[PDB]
């Protein structure tokens, strides 16, 4: 009876007609509708636009269009500038924004009607700090893709001033996937322990280049922040003895998790990555997984809140949404035990910093 | 066409501010006052006060600005959030954005780039701090960042050091804004040089708290990076023992600097003399200088071509027809002015720029020499 | 020290694992070159290269 619509502002993907995040959003609304336990009297409709990459004026135009149609949330996008643009439209217009990938937050920016769902890189880097001490590393080298600033590693850079750690930061060649001069510098320096901080599509390349450069021996120990580490394929190097140790948020032990992962994969929804890259098939990556959780955590808050409906909202001529404060609070106080563990929010900034990680590591199997 | 009208954006207030409204006006008064033959197209500078550093407000302002058919959009001075939205809108519309503040966004190079930044680039100040530390024989420094955007501003400085207690360690100000525990750690680890980085007011707070924790003496060298350093005036923090050093780009010797500082001296007390006027803060000059930049390039294009402005609506994608041409002409312009030489590289940044270092004295400045942009550190 | 290749296969992973365990670092391989390529791929993915 009740219709309620969400908006999505997703990227243009040359991987196909639907991006992984977009496919998940489309798959999510359908899955949350066909469940009967949740949103029983209502339903979801979803207006998903695309943008080009790095298009903040077009993204703000899109958000004005969707909010002029009448939405109750605006999900996506992923790239930081378009993310921040939609955030500001939404914060003034009162409609809750539920990002998915980690954006860089400006520390002035007083905006509150946003909730993030990537586990925030302050606390995640603090986890990497607790890992470096467990392996008793004294020297570590952090290699970061330039697209992401060192700001998401700010706890790793504040970390040498409070322990004895001889950090050294190097930049992955961003324009290229071929980091051989960097890797040769890393080896001539005998920098045995490295904390790579890059998307896993970069991480498959870096590990492959490493094997060629013979840095994949039983000496090196490479910690990775990329929460898709399990979806990387490791059979070229499993017997080498390189002690890779990364983090992993997906609850692949649980059976509802593993069957949802199976549904998403065996429905051919994803686009098959080729075996040149050394990446794998059939995996719901973290990005998409958080999104499947995101539609739910918002829909849980919807189900808790019966009387809000959408309303058409013009940009710059209309007031804050009349239900924004109420809906936003309910989104921030939702405990939903989703695919990526529990979802709950540090109520100060609407971020997410409570989450139960699983360290994974490379055993010989 | 008949008036090269351009659009200010001032995040600054009209009362006791950096006075940017007054400086942009002074520059306008000086140019439309310098009578040349033939009687040219006038210069009008339209000014738009922006309340907050919210991208949403800026999109409203730029949609209120594009109809005015303006050659460029100066500023916004100190709003690093709003800067990416202006730059994005005008890189969409093919109209140059002459940025006058820094950029603390990551600023992907693949991003649509048609922006010329009269403000020293973040890599370039980083290299200046690197090369002042190479003059001081690489002491075990410790960097005091105000926000976390310090780390994106001083990025190359950080990478070029083995981060530890023994070469360079980062501390950052907490949410309490009380630096005294940090200076107590710095005094603990025998840390000789402190590289304070903030806006000018948090700079005074770190120094005053430091002067009281008795950490302003003969041993400590403080390489402040806050490039507003001419307006910082310290009482009870500056001794002849004390070695605070900032950078400042003002070419005081340029003839207009004395008169401009007189004009910005007059319109400071009238709005308020509640504090004494600490001198012209940098963004007044960069705006004064930039109006000269854009007028000069537009005037050259107005010669080899003829440029028409079109009522541009943020709705319709109509693009200013001559924009990438003006861009090309902007990237080769050179003006020697209050902010020094103003010449731009292909990337749309500023090069051949002189950061005149200052080491503070008990009253003011001692030019201990220049860190050139290219021939690095001929001090 | 003489070690025989697996005449059962080309999957020399046990033999290479002993070779590494024993810190043997210099190896004179005598095999026809198809077997040489096989052993070198399985030496690479055994972190002996």
């Amino acid at each position: 009876t009740h219709v309620l619509r969400f908006g999505g502002i997703f990227e243009y993907v040359e991987s196909g007609p639907m991006g992984a995040e977009e496919l998940a959003f489309r798959f999510a609304v359908n899955t949350i509708n066909r469940n009967r336990t949740l949103l029983p009297n209502t339903t979801l409709t979803y207006d998903t636009q695309k943008i080009n990459l790095y298009d903040s004026f077009e993204a703000s135009k899109k958000a004005c269009d969707q909010l002029s149609l009448g939405v109750a949330a605006i999900f996506g996008p992923s790239h930081s500038s378009s993310a921040n643009a939609v955030q500001s439209i939404c914060n003034a217009l009162g409609v809750p924004h539920i990002q998915t990938r980690w954006k860089h937050q400006v520390s002035d920016n007083k905006d509150s009607f946003y909730v993030s769902l990537y586990p925030d890189f302050s606390s995640l880097s603090r986890a990497i700090l607790d890992l470096v001490q467990f392996f008793k590393w004294k020297t570590v080298t952090v290699v970061y893709d330039d697209s992401t600033g060192l700001i998401r590693l700010q706890e790793l850079i504040k970390a040498p001033s409070r322990y004895n750690l001889r950090l050294k930061i190097r930049q992955l060649p961003a324009d290229t996937k071929d980091a051989k001069p960097l890797l040769k510098e890393m080896k001539r320096g005998k920098e045995f322990h490295v904390i790579f901080d890059c998307s896993h599509e970069m991480a498959a390349g870096i590990l492959k280049q490493a094997l060629a450069m013979g840095m994949m021996t039983e000496y090196y120990h490479y910690i990775f922040t990329t929460l898709d580490l399990f979806a990387l394929d490791v059979e070229p190097y499993r017997y080498s003895g390189v002690n890779m140790t990364g983090f992993r948020i997906l609850n692949t032990e649980n059976t509802q998790v593993s069957s949802i992962i199976e549904k998403w994969s065996m429905e051919r929804l994803q686009a098959p990555p080729k075996p040149d890259s050394g990446l794998l098939d059939g995996f719901m990556t973290t990005d998409a997984a958080l999104m499947y959780d995101a539609v739910h955590v918002v829909s849980v808050a919807v189900q808790q809140f019966p009387q809000m409906t959408v309303s058409s909202l013009q940009c710059n001529r209309h007031k804050p949404w009349r239900f924004g404060t109420r809906f936003m609070s309910l989104i921030k106080e939702a405990h939903w035990e989703g695919l990526t563990g529990r979802i709950t929010f540090n109520k100060t900034n609407g971020l997410r910093t409570d989450f139960d990680l699983d360290v994974i590591s490379l055993k010989e199997e | 066409l008949s008036s090269l009208r351009m659009a200010a954006i001032l995040d600054d207030q009209t009362v006791c501010g950096r006075g940017e409204r007054l400086a942009l006006a002074l520059a306008r008064e000086q140019i439309n006052g310098i009578i040349e033959v033939p009687a040219k197209a006038r210069v009008e500078v339209d000014i738009f006060e922006l309340q907050r550093d919210s991208q949403y407000e800026t999109t409203d302002t730029m949609c209120q600005i594009l109809p005015k058919g303006v050659v460029s959009v100066l500023g916004p001075s100190s709003s690093p959030a709003s800067a990416s939205t202006v730059s994005h809108i005008c890189g969409e519309k093919e109209i140059p954005h002459i940025k006058v503040g820094p950029e603390e966004t990551p600023r992907l190079q693949y991003l649509r780039f048609a922006s010329v930044s009269l403000y020293p680039s973040n890599e370039d100040v980083s290299l200046a701090v690197s090369r002042i530390l190479k003059s001081f024989n690489y002491p075990s420094a410790s960097l005091i960042c105000a926000k976390a955007e310090c780390l994106l501003r001083l990025e190359e400085l950080v990478r070029g050091f083995l981060i530890s207690k023994e070469t360079l360690s980062v501390r950052m100000l907490d949410d309490s804004r009380d630096p005294t525990p940090l200076l107590k750690e710095i005094r603990d680890d025998k840390v000789s040089t402190i590289i304070i980085d903030a806006n000018a007011s948090i700079s005074h707070l770190v120094l005053r708290k430091a002067s009281e924790l008795g950490m302003t003496s003969a041993f400590y060298k403080y390489i402040l990076t806050t490039m507003d350093f001419p307006i910082l005036h310290l009482d009870g923090i500056v001794e002849d023992s004390s070695n605070i050093l900032g950078f400042s780009m003002f070419n005081t010797s340029h003839p207009f600097y004395p008169e401009f500082v007189r004009s910005l001296n007059m319109s400071w007390r009238e709005n308020c003399e509640a504090s004494t006027y600490p001198g012209p803060a940098l963004s007044a000059a960069l705006m004064f200088d930039a109006v000269h930049v854009v007028v000069s390039a537009v005037r050259e294009l107005n010669r080899s071509q003829e440029i028409g402005v079109k009522p541009l609506a943020c709705t319709s994608a109509n693009i200013w027809p001559h924009g990438t041409s003006l861009m090309n002409y902007l990237r080769m312009v050179e003006y020697d002015g209050l902010t020094g030489r103003v010449e731009f590289n292909s990337k749309g940044q500023r090069t051949n720029y002189t950061l005149r270092i200052l080491e503070k004295s008990r009253q003011g400045h001692r030019e201990i020499g220049v860190w050139y942009s290219n021939r690095t550190l001929a001090m």
